[PDB]
């Protein structure tokens, strides 16, 4: 009771979000390095080699 | 597709900040003759102007 | 360090390095003349007779 009353809030709050960002949020901060530089280098092979 | 990439970034690191951040003060260009170069003779119209 | 706030989110961290292919022709611009020299003097002095 004092948890399935929690679960909108405390876990779907969470539960929905941790995993993918809230538990890897210190690795999020970083994924700015992922989407604009280092999946740019995947993008590299051809942006700045064709120049 | 990361990785054929990844391979030039690791070793890029011994590559540039060894020598690039060196070369302002034994350049006396730099900011030591360059900046006066053309300014001990071609500023000559600060005077040779008028 | 201002002058790093730019330097990393190159990849390659120099703005004019990956550029350098295309500023190689600036760079030869002294060099330039040498061509003239290396086959179209060549080819002039040919022509001239």
């Amino acid at each position: 009771c004092t948890h399935i009353q929690n679960l909108q809030q405390l876990l779907f709050a969470s539960s929905t979000t941790a995993q993918p960002i809230l538990t890897p949020w210190p690795l999020m901060k970083e994924l700015d390095e992922m989407g604009k530089i280092n999946s740019k280098l995947s993008t590299a092979v051809e942006e700045v080699t064709l120049e | 597709v990361m990785a054929v990439k990844e391979e030039q970034y690791i070793q890029q690191y011994k590559k540039y900040e060894m020598l690039l951040n060196r070369v302002g003060y034994t350049p006396k260009i730099s900011h030591r003759e360059l900046v006066e170069m053309a300014e001990h003779r071609k500023e000559l119209d600060k005077m040779t102007k008028p | 360090y201002v002058r790093g706030l730019l330097d990393e989110w190159w990849e390659q961290p120099a703005s004019t390095v990956v550029d350098w292919v295309t500023v190689d022709g600036q760079s030869v611009a002294a060099w330039q003349n040498h061509v003239k020299q290396l086959l179209a003097f060549y080819d002039k002095e040919s022509l001239r007779t």
